[PDB]
């Protein structure tokens, strides 16, 4: 019939940016 | 929507900026160059002569 390895320093701005700018729904 | 994208963008560039002076520390300068201060996102601070 990837990832460069340098993701946990933007990953822990992303955690810095959802707690100075929270989602609202 | 422009704090959210120019907040990102900017503590963005200091976390570009960090990751290059610990490489010129790392490589080539080597004590020539120090951190003194790195707030993530807040501030950084070098050192020369």
């Amino acid at each position: 019939f990837s990832s460069i390895f340098q993701r946990q320093r933007v990953d822990a701005l992303l955690l810095d940016l959802r707690q100075k700018f929270p989602p609202k729904f | 929507m422009y704090n959210c994208l120019h907040s990102f963008c900017l503590s963005l560039q200091l976390e570009v900026l960090h990751s290059q002076t610990l490489m010129l520390i790392r490589e080539r300068w080597g004590d020539l160059v120090q951190v003194e201060r790195y707030h993530a996102g807040k501030c950084l601070s070098l050192s020369v002569w």
